[PDB]
């Protein structure tokens, strides 16, 4: 259901809640620290993050490499948290290479 | 500003054996482009006109008859090879014309010193009919 | 030489710039969007018309548009 | 003196040969 | 060097679970259909066998065993 | 089971079943009243 | 009579073609042994060509000069066996599918994968909905009444 | 330019762009002056661009025209003519 | 206050050079700032021709509906 979100950011790694049918990028704008965003679509580098423990559902997947989703990287903007998953931001350019 | 870096003939280039999709009579008369990048080591490379050639360890610059062509090896040396590359364009009068990356970041990297140019401050929905335009030069969309 | 466009809806993904095979777009400054960003066409002298970038834009409709127009040995892409 | 006989040539291998020399002569070259 | 028989022990299990599913090699076709194209795309790289991995391993074996069910179909 | 169940509801293989029991149908029905070209009942 | 068509069992080259027709079948039951399994087959079907054409005799069709009964559909009532009752049968028929397949598609329209409904049948929800196709003149036309047949806000 | 590896330099463009002639001989006429002078004398009158496609052309087509006007029957049979009666047709003729 | 439909609203489109015109969809976010010509995020049932299924939309484009 609802599992905890930790993500590391230059602000610092802040906890908020937010249920698995959701988006962890919107939940995250609904109670209020902020990450970066562009196209909202799960098709571009902006919102890119990787993840530390847990894994978020992969179904929420568009204009990706077959590898970027077991490699690590992911789209705050398309994923769904199915647990108590510890991601990055502002993680497009170690992902841009 | 970032002056451009100047061409410097006498720069080596790969190692190839001759291909026949190479210039043509267009660059004897009208333009040609040429590539520079610097090859931390001595690497097979695809060509992006025939078979395959080995970039020298240090300068390589390469002589190509599209620009398109250019961009296409640039691309691949850059996300392939971690390599920075830049192009010019070269006239049959001896002119060469430093291309790209024009203001030293690539286009993909916003810049504070860049201007715009086309841009319509309206969404695409709101041009005006060509009826409008009938009977003077102008464009719909240039507007 | 083709007439590329950019129209206010651009969201600044640049998709569309890192598309393009003739370095035709650009990126430039701007303050109507969260990306402070937006596209810029200043070398179309050099563009094949493709249309590369109007496949690459995410926005509905498109915020990059190409009007082919008079053709030039540029814009038809002859090595010859 | 049989009127086909010098029209026919003429318009199906003369004329032809003369409107076309002169019309690539005018489309291909610059003023 | 040698030659030899070299095999592996109950790579797949045989299984319903992927028959329910429409597609499942490719990502984005196990997901689901939003177009009428994505029933055309399941069709159209069923066999490309190359494109749903990478592996060459995979790729053999899946290879071998189809050539058996074409003998099975010849016969 | 379950799972046998639900493929054999997928889309082809339940129209080929489909068309299948109609054309058994069709064939039985013209094979009892063979060339009919009207209704003559009433 | 009717566009000066005759009653094909009145008329002659519907009998001269009913005669040809059945003459060269017997051909083919000969040079075999009289009762062999090719030759019962022939006779069977002899059978049935003599009852086809006196079937078509028995329901008054029309025949014109070459003798193949024609259909006349303008409405009289000594035809309606040969356009309107089977079109009447048809057109129920066609929106008992049509309404069975509407009802199903509203009715899977709600879930958040509907898709998925779509490409893999739900048979017990079809199985219960099959039936009302029956009554699919009835509930149409109250539908259509009611107003919620055509989609408002399209 | 060809300095052991380089085969750029923007001093030489054409041997950079490979305007070479690959098989011009640049030697002297191979022709005998007298022969030379014989031709050139004769040959002359034929080498004005609009002189000779305005000659050409008309004399050309005064050529075609006198030979077809004035050819035999032994060479086309289309001015020959029939030499058989005519047949006629399914009911006309 | 704030600006535009509320979010998880329903509003019909208005924007005739849009997939979705005159549909409806469901806002996801309205930027509070200024500045920004289109505001409005709306969430659509069905993907477009690009397979994309959220646009940005300015408030005058977008009409809350029942
Ligand atoms: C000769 C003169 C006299 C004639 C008298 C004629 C009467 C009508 C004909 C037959 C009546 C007996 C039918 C068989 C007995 C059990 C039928 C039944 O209760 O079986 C159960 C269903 C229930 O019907 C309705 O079913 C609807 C939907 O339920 C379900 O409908 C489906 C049923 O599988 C699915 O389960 C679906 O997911 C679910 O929505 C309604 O919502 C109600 O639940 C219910 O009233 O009846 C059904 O149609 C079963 C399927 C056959 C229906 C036949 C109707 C007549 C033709
Ligand atoms: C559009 C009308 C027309 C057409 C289709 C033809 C067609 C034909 N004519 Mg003819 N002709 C015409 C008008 C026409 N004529 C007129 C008005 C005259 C003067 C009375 C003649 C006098 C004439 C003669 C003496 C002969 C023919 C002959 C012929 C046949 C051989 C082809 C040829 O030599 O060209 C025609 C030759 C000409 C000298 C025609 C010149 C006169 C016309 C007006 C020239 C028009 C040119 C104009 C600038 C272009 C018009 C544009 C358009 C047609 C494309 C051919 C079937 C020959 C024949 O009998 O074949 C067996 C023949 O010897 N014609
Ligand atoms: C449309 C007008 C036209 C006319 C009037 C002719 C006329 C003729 N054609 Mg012909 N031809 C034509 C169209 C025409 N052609 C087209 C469109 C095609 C393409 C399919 C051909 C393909 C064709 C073939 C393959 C052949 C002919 C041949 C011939 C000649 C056969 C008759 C003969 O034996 O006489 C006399 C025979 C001669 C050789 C007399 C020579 C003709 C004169 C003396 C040449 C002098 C012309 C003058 C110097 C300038 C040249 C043209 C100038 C006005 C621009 C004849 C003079 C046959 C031929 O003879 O080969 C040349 C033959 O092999 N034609
Ligand atoms: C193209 C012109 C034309 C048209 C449109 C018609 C039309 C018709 N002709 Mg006519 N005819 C024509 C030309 C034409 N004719 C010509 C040129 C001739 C001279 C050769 C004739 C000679 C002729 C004769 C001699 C007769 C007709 C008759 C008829 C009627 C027969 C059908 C009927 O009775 O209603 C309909 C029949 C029903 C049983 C009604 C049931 C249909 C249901 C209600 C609709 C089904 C819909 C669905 C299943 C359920 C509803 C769903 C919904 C609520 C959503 C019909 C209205 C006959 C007549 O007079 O009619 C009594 C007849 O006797 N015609
Ligand atoms: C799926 C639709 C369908 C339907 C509605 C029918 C219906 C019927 N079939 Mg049939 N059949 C079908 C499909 C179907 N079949 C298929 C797919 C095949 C395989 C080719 C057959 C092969 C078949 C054979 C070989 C025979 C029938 C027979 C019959 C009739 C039964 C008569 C009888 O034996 O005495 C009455 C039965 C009861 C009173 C109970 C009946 C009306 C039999 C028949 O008509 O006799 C000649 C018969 O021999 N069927
Ligand atoms: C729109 C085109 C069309 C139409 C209107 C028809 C119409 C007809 N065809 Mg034909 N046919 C067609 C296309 C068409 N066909 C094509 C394309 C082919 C090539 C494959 C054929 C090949 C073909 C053959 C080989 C035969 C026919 C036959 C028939 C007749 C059979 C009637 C019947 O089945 O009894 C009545 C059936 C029913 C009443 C079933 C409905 C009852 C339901 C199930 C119950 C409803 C309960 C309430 C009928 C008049 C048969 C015939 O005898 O010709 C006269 C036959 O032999 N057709
Ligand atoms: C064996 C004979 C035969 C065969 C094989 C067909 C086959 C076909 N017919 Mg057809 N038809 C026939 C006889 C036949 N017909 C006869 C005798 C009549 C005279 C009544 C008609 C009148 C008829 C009509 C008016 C139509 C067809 C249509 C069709 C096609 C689609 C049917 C369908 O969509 O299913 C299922 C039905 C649907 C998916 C949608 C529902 C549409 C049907 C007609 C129900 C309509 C209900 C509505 C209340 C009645 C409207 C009245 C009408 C005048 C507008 C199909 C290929 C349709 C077509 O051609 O498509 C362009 C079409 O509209 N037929
Ligand atoms: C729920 C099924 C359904 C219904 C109710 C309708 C109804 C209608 N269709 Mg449509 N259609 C359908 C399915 C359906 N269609 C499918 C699957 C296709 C793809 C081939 C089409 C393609 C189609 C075209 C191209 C057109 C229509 C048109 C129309 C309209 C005029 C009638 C007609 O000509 O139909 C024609 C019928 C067909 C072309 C084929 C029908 C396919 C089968 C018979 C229906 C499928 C039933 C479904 C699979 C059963 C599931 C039930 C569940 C228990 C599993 C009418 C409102 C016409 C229109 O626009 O009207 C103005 C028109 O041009 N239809
Ligand atoms: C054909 C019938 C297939 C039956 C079937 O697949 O269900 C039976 C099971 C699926 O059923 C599953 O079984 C599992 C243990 O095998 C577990 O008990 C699961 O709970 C059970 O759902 O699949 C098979 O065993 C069939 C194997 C292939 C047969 C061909
Ligand atoms: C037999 C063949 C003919 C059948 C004619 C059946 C009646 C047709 C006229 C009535 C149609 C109708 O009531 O709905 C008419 C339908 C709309 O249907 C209307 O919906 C409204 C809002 O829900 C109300 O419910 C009205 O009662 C209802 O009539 O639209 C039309 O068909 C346009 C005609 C004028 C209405
Ligand atoms: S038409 Fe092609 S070259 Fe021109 S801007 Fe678009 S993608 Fe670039």
């Amino acid at each position: 259901a609802s599992y905890k979100v930790k993500l590391v950011t230059p602000d610092g790694t802040q906890e908020f809640e937010c249920p698995s049918d959701v988006y962890i990028l919107d939940h995250a704008e609904e109670v209020g620290i902020d990450l970066p965003y562009s196209c909202r679509a799960g098709s571009c580098s902006s919102c890119a993050g990787k993840v530390v423990g847990g894994e978020v559902d992969q179904s929420d997947g568009s204009f990706l490499d077959d590898e970027q989703i077991e490699a690590g990287f992911v789209l705050t903007c398309v994923a769904y948290p199915t647990s108590d998953v510890v991601i990055e931001t502002h993680k497009e350019e170690d992902l841009t290479a | 500003g970032f002056t451009p870096p100047e061409l410097d003939p006498n720069t080596p280039s790969p190692i190839f054996g001759g291909s026949t999709g190479g210039l043509l009579r267009k660059a004897q008369v009208e333009e040609f482009y040429v590539i520079t990048w610097e090859s931390p080591k001595e690497q097979i490379f695809e060509m992006p006109t025939g078979g395959a050639a080995i970039m020298r360890e240090g300068p390589n610059l390469l002589k190509l008859a599209r620009k398109e062509q250019c961009l296409a090896l640039g691309t691949r040396l850059r996300s392939k090879y971690k390599i920075k590359y830049q192009f010019y364009r070269v006239f049959p009068s001896g002119e060469v014309q430093y291309l790209h990356p024009k203001d030293g970041v690539y286009p993909e990297k916003v810049n504070p010193g860049r201007q715009g140019v086309g841009v319509n401050f309206r969404s695409i929905g709101k041009n005006v009919s060509p009826i409008e335009v009938k009977f003077t030069g102008k464009q719909p969309y240039d507007l | 030489s083709h007439s590329v466009k950019i129209y206010d809806t651009c969201i600044g993904c640049t998709q569309c710039v890192r598309a393009c095979p003739t370095d035709v777009l650009e990126m430039i400054p701007w303050g109507g969007c969260k990306a402070k960003q937006i596209a810029s066409a200043p070398r179309t002298e050099d563009c094949v018309g493709c249309k590369r970038c109007e496949s690459a834009c995410p926005t509905d409709f498109l915020s990059v548009r190409v009007y082919l127009w008079h053709e030039t040995t540029r814009s038809m892409g002859l090595a010859y | 003196i049989n009127l086909p006989s010098l029209f026919v040539p003429l318009v199906g291998l003369l004329f032809p040969a003369v409107a076309m020399a002169s019309l690539f002569l005018h489309v291909e070259k610059r003023l | 060097p040698e030659v030899k028989i070299l095999v592996d022990r109950d790579p797949i299990k045989t299984s319903f679970e992927q028959w329910a599913k429409p597609g499942h090699f490719s990502r984005t076709i196990a997901k689901g259909p939003d177009t009428t194209t994505w029933i055309w795309n399941l069709h159209a790289d069923a066999h490309d066998f190359d494109s749903h991995t990478s592996d060459l391993e995979e790729i053999s074996r899946k290879v071998f065993s189809a050539h058996f069910g074409q003998l099975s179909i010849i016969f | 089971m379950r799972d046998l169940k639900t493929y054999l509801s997928v889309a082809p293989v339940a129209s080929t079943l489909w068309f299948a029991a109609l054309a058994g149908l069709l064939i039985e029905i013209n094979r009892f009243f063979p060339d009919a070209l009207t209704f003559p009942f009433f | 009579d009717i566009a000066g068509l005759t009653p094909c069992k009145d008329s002659k080259q519907f009998a001269k073609r009913e005669k040809q027709s059945i003459k060269k079948l017997e051909s083919s039951l000969k040079l075999y042994a009289p009762d062999s399994a090719p030759a019962l087959a022939i006779n069977a079907t002899i059978e049935k060509t003599k009852r086809r054409f006196d079937n078509y005799g028995k329901q008054g069709l029309l025949c014109g000069a070459d003798g193949l009964p024609h259909l006349i559909v303008s409405g009289d009532q000594r035809h309606w066996g040969e356009f309107i009752t089977p079109g009447i049968l048809f057109l129920y028929i066609a929106g008992w599918i049509g309404w069975v397949g509407r009802s199903y598609l509203i009715a899977i329209r709600d879930d958040k994968k509907p898709t998925q409904k779509e490409i893999i049948i739900d048979v017990p929800l079809a199985t219960g909905l099959v039936f009302r196709g029956f009554s699919w003149p009835i509930a149409a036309y109250r539908e259509l009444l009611n107003g919620e047949l055509v989609a408002k806000d399209v | 330019y060809g300095d052991k590896s380089v085969y750029f330099d923007l001093e030489d463009l054409g041997n950079t762009t490979g305007q070479w002639d690959l098989y011009g001989s640049d030697a002297p006429s191979p022709y005998n002056s007298l022969q030379s002078k014989f031709f050139e004398t004769f040959a002359a009158p034929f080498t004005k661009r609009g002189l000779l496609l305005k000659f050409l052309i008309l004399g050309g087509g005064s050529t075609l025209a006198y030979f077809s006007a004035t050819a035999s029957g032994d060479i086309l049979p289309i001015k020959k003519g029939p030499q058989l009666p005519p047949q006629l047709g399914p009911r006309l003729g | 206050p704030p600006i535009g439909p509320k979010r998880g609203a329903k509003v019909k489109i208005l924007r005739q050079e849009s997939y979705w015109y005159k549909g409806t969809g469901s806002v996801v976010a309205v930027d509070q700032d200024p500045n920004t010509r289109y505001p409005v995020v709306v969430r659509f049932n069905k993907v477009n021709y690009a397979n994309v299924s959220t646009n940005n939309y300015a408030l005058d484009e977008v009409e809350e509906v029942k």
